[PDB]
């Protein structure tokens, strides 16, 4: 009975109370790899047309993301554009921002990533203000994704930072129109689960509720943006399996500069189009003279790895006889990892491929499944 | 007591933001550290008349 | 020693080669280093479990220094007394000290801890109807106290009131220290009070930590709490008065501080004015209730001169009434000549010492432990400054070179004339004028302190700014103060030593210290606390300005280096400024001509029967 | 006081009106 | 005291409140001009209601 601070010393020094120690670290990675066990080659739409919608409201001035939401979302959008056109070269992209209740187009739908980089850098200087509008952004996204062909999957990505939206009309009609035009919308919210974004993601993705993503921290935003560059799997009901007529241009080498057909400027190099013999500056792109796509073989090969993803490497049991004491790809010394003599041999770091029965370490388990896309044991096997 | 209104024909908003950033920059200038505080003055000549 | 051969590099360590202590293998989580030479403790603030050792060391030890990275503490007997008084046994402290330190604790340190902690709480001081008694739980301890027999006619005996400090000192010399704790929960002779804090008032958590250090065991323990000026040192005394709920008296250094403390008791705590009385020259009424508040200055109670009959009656009432608690604001004047008796003529169980300057030039400051008690709480000034509680002062020192004739005259005269000679250097005039011109354009409110009154008058004549000294009219002083506070064309006020003391001054952000009363560490913090309560503390990027103008190659350097010792021990960094950008293109040049400098120099040298009544 | 307050208000409105007309 | 009125705010006032547009139609082209009408509206009981 009395005041709080006159009761007793808080005794903060005494609250802290104090070999198989690696097992607790191993089981966390095992639970992480458990979610990635099931994998099969889903059909994915390679040719993409993405409309990136960025929120630029007063709600983007919140200090909970160092330094402010607007600048760091723009920086990760620059990184997203670079990764998206690195891994999906033959795709197209437009950038729309939400500002003052208005949808503002900052880059037309084009395959050149440097234009989008310049547009995002131009946005980064200005300050965000206003009250965002999902319906205006979705209507301009619908307008931008009207002229793209039927073989190209139409996708809209929204980085929606606010919690409330103000619309000039009924947003359910806009959702119905987006569903009727086969436009898929994935929304990366910043604060909480808004109802209209969840309903939009559920309706435009054929009932899948997993396309509304809410982050946790700084690294989870990188995780979400890195997940977003992979093409979305298409549904079985879609029958737009369409041939695309394109040409493979030839890189010309001339010591005299010439007028390009796309920008009408002096360029020393260029790619002669195989159909109309006109030259283009960048690749891959539609030809300005004949409306024919010009890509390289590496532009197909970059997205070819989504077609047949490699099956995940399974960690071998410790009781099994080891095929090799060294890695197949790098001959890393596989650690015996003997915690103690009574602890015996536990959590051997050998990872086996199913198709070739070869053992790899955790380094090659990381590299063969993210950067490389072919198991060296599978191509070393004389099939 | 008196009531005064300002009518802007959607063109002078950038002017008011220019004013706002101008009091912002003069406030940051008047709250800035002096040159002798952020930089050491021992490398230059001594003070005098 | 632990059988370790000295090294070749170890020959230059004067008995401080402590490499015989074997490093523990799990030392990455242990943030303490123990030196067996004097019990000095080294703490790191970046390792894991840093705060668990930090709060423990600030409870069991005093801080030598607290910089940002590595803190340095001292183990002393009094901090151990404060730690064991709040319920910390020896074995737990020793065990967690071995746990939290990389090096093992030596035998000498453990023996010192055991010797200091034991025989504590044996002798205790009690007051029974304004009569001091010493009591011991063991009978023989009264018999070993057989040297200083000042006994005047469970195991308790009476001590004369005027010689109680000698008893405290002689018990400190022996290993049986004195203990003073007010058990106000079990005290029923003194009438209780219904004093409480207002629900609309908030208490900032470091004040709660200081009160918890004062009231760790649930009883009022006498001691000294030091806080920065303007950071709420009065609120701690207000909360302590609301806590003990007994008869509380407050002693201040000035009558303006007395009326400020009466304002404190009227506004931040629920005290009706009939419980509050003022004992000053103008105000002498005394409360008719059985228990209340009286606020006064040390000067009346400690006066050895002939006092008036009303003041004699008030003093006799203060002597005859048993007080339960006393607030000693600005405790640094307590160890002086007559103020040392203010705890002897007034009988109080709990003694609180509140100040901002716990430093004096003489050693008698170290006698406060014999007057008030153990040092309770030391405030971390960086922690308060980085949280916006006090302004971030930029301690700078502007160096002023000498002219040849002035410094030649400086080398040929005595020190008293030398002081006025190095204050009146024209280089300091130019530097002060440039600083005023620079800080007036920024909208900063400037207070310029200089103790020499002739220097103050010369500065006021040369620059054209108002000046305040001791013998100035008081209405003129208030007029200058509101002209500083409200009128914007006066932003620089020149003050003498009057502004150094605890008087009401308007808020300012810029201070220029021209001269000072020799090397006084108290005056630096007294002046710096004026700008610690600045209004712009909530503004981001605001930095208060504190410049100390010194005359180069003279005794200003020595005096300022001695003066800045307390401020750098608190943590402030005094950055040197030997060049100011603006001397070459200054509009107004003060004493630029050599003849004007010479004229100033000889001015300083010349300074030192009802009918016959109409006939006259 | 009432008549000077209402006449102040009406001349404030007229001052706003002719200031706007001078600007436009 | 000063209040700023953008033309977008005027359009929002007209759209959200038909009474203000109704007064604007028969007051502004007839008797008194636009800023006088807005000052009278802001000094009226209708703005409080
Ligand atoms: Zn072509
Ligand atoms: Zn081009
Ligand atoms: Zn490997
Ligand atoms: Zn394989």
């Amino acid at each position: 009975g009395g005041y709080a601070w006159e009761d007793e010393i808080k005794r903060s020094w005494d609250l802290v109370k104090v070999m198989a120690s690696l097992v607790a670290s191993i089981v966390e990675a095992r639970k992480k790899r458990t979610a990635k066990k099931n994998i099969t080659p889903y059909q994915r739409g390679i040719i993409r047309s993405l409309i990136l919608t960025l929120d630029c409201s007063e709600a983007m001035l919140e200090k909970d993301l160092r330094p402010n939401r607007h600048a760091m979302i723009i920086q990760y959008a620059i990184d997203f554009v670079h990764e998206f056109f690195d891994q999906n070269p033959i795709s197209q992209m437009g950038i729309i921002i939400m500002r003052n209740g208005l949808a503002q187009l900052v880059s037309q739908v084009s395959g050149n990533p440097q234009d989008h980089i310049d547009a995002l850098k131009s946005i980064r200087k200005q300050e965000p203000k206003g009250n965002p509008s999902l319906q205006n952004a979705l209507e301009m996204a619908r307008g931008l994704l009207l002229p793209v062909p039927a073989h190209c999957t139409r996708e809209v990505l929204i980085v929606f930072g606010s919690l409330s939206t103000t619309d000039p009309g009924d947003i359910h009609q806009t959702i119905d129109s987006l569903v009727s035009e086969k436009i898929r919308v994935k929304v990366l919210g910043l604060s909480a689960q808004v109802a209209i974004c969840k309903e939009l993601c559920k309706a435009t993705n054929y009932g899948d509720e997993s396309f509304y993503k809410i982050l946790l921290d700084e690294t989870h935003l990188k995780e979400l943006f890195n997940e977003a560059v992979t093409p979305l799997p298409v549904n079985k009901i879609n029958k737009g399996f369409t041939l695309v007529k394109m040409g493979f241009p030839t890189r010309i080498f001339e010591d005299t500069p010439t007028f390009c057909s796309c920008h009408s400027k002096l360029v020393y190099g260029g790619y002669f189009c195989p159909n109309c013999h006109s030259k283009v500056c960048s690749l891959p792109t539609v030809c300005p003279c004949c409306d024919l796509m010009l890509i390289l073989s590496t532009h197909l090969a970059r997205s070819y790895h989504h077609l047949m993803p490699l099956k995940t490497f399974a960690e071998v049991p410790t009781t099994e006889k080891f095929r090799s004491e060294d890695c197949f790809s790098c001959q890393s010394r596989f650690p015996i990892l003997k915690n103690h003599k009574n602890g015996k041999l536990l959590t051997s770091s050998r990872y086996r491929c199913e198709d070739c029965k070869q053992e790899f370490c955790v380094d090659c388990d990381v590299f063969i499944h993210e950067i490389l896309h072919n198991c060296p044991g599978c191509e070393s096997k004389p099939v | 007591a008196t009531l005064h209104i300002n009518i802007t024909t959607a063109s002078d908003e950038v002017a008011q933001r220019e004013l706002q950033e101008r009091q912002a920059e003069e406030k940051r200038k008047q709250n800035a550290v002096p040159e002798w505080h952020k930089q050491s003055t021992i490398g230059k000549t001594a003070l005098g008349r | 020693p632990a059988d370790f051969v000295p090294d070749s590099v170890s020959g230059m360590f004067r008995s401080h080669d402590f490499s015989y202590l074997r490093l523990r293998p799990d030392h990455a989580s242990r943030p303490l280093w123990i030196s067996p030479s004097d019990g000095r403790i080294i703490l790191e603030s970046f390792s894991p479990l840093a705060e668990q050792a930090q709060d423990f060391l600030v409870t069991i030890a005093e801080p030598i220094s607290r910089p940002s990275h590595i803190h340095e503490y001292k183990i002393t007997a009094y901090s151990l007394y404060a730690a064991v008084s709040v319920g910390l046994e020896t074995d737990d402290i020793i065990s967690v000290l071995d746990r939290l330190s990389k090096v093992p604790v030596a035998e000498s340190i453990i023996n010192f801890i055991k010797g200091a902690t034991i025989s504590y709480g044996k002798v205790k001081l009690v007051i029974k109807h304004n009569r001091y008694f010493v009591e011991t739980t063991q009978a023989d301890i009264l018999q070993m106290l057989l040297n200083d027999s000042v006994i005047g006619p469970v195991h308790s005996f009476e001590i004369a009131n005027e010689s109680v400090e000698v008893v405290k000192k002689r018990c400190q010399e022996i290993d049986y220290p004195v203990l003073e704790e007010y058990d106000f929960r079990n005290d029923h002779r003194n009438p209780d009070l219904d004093i409480d804090l207002k629900p609309s008032t908030q208490i900032r958590p470091y004040q709660e930590k200081s009160l918890s250090k004062m009231f760790g065991n649930g009883r009022a323990r006498s001691g000294i709490i030091v806080l920065p000026c303007g950071a709420g040192k009065t609120l701690v005394g207000i909360t302590a008065a609301c806590t003990i709920k007994k008869s509380v008296i407050v002693l201040c250094t000035s009558s303006v501080s007395v009326m400020q403390w009466r304002q404190q008791f009227l506004q931040w705590c629920t005290l009706q004015p009939e419980n509050c009385a003022v004992f000053t020259s103008d105000n002498k009424e005394m409360f008719q209730t059985e228990s209340g508040l009286v606020v006064s200055t040390y000067s009346m109670v400690a006066n050895t001169r002939n006092r008036s009959h009303d003041s004699q009656k008030v003093m006799d009432f203060l002597t005859g009434r048993e007080w339960g608690f006393i607030i000693l604001d600005e405790v640094h004047v307590v160890p002086a000549a007559m103020f040392r008796r203010v705890v002897s003529t007034i009988a109080a169980h709990a003694k609180l010492g509140l100040t901002a300057t716990l430093v004096r030039e003489d050693d008698k400051i170290g006698d406060l432990n014999f007057l008030i008690g153990p040092k309770l709480y030391e405030a971390n000034w960086m922690e308060l400054s980085q949280k916006g509680h006090i302004a971030n002062v930029q301690c700078a020192e502007v160096w002023c070179p000498m002219t040849a004739e002035f410094y030649q005259e400086y080398l040929r005269e005595t020190a008293r004339k030398r002081m006025l000679l190095y204050i009146m250097n024209p280089t300091k005039f130019q530097a002060c004028q440039f600083l005023i011109q620079y800080h007036e354009r920024r909208g900063d409110k400037i207070i310029v302190f200089s103790d020499n009154v002739y220097a103050l008058q010369e500065y006021a004549l040369k620059m054209g700014k108002p000046f305040i000294y001791g013998s100035t009219p008081q209405q003129e002083r208030m007029n200058i103060l509101q002209n500083f506070q409200y009128n914007d064309q006066i932003n620089t006020i020149f003050l003498s030593k009057v502004g150094d003391t605890s008087i009401d001054l308007p808020e300012a952000t810029c201070l220029i210290q021209i001269s000072s009363h020799y090397g006084s560490r108290r005056q630096e913090a007294q002046r710096l606390g004026r700008i610690l309560r600045a209004k712009r503390r909530n503004d981001e990027g605001f930095n208060a300005f504190f410049y100390s103008l010194v005359s180069k190659d003279t005794q200003e350097m020595y005096y300022s280096t001695k003066r800045q010792a307390f401020l750098v021990d608190q943590g402030y960094a005094f950055k040197v400024i030997t060049h100011l950008h603006g001397m070459e293109n200054i509009p107004n040049l003060a004493y630029a001509s050599p003849r004007e400098r010479r004229e100033l120099l000889q001015e300083v040298l010349l300074k030192n029967h009802p009918l016959i009544r109409k006939m006259y | 006081d009432n008549i000077k307050m209402t006449l102040q208000q009406i001349i404030s409105r007229y001052k706003d009106a002719d200031i706007y007309e001078e600007k436009r | 005291v000063n209040v700023n009125l953008s033309r977008e705010k005027i359009l929002n006032i007209f759209e959200n409140y038909p009474i203000v547009k109704k007064a604007y139609t028969d007051n502004v082209p007839k008797n008194f001009k636009e800023p006088e009408f807005w000052a009278r509206f802001f000094s009226s009981k209708l703005f409080r209601k």
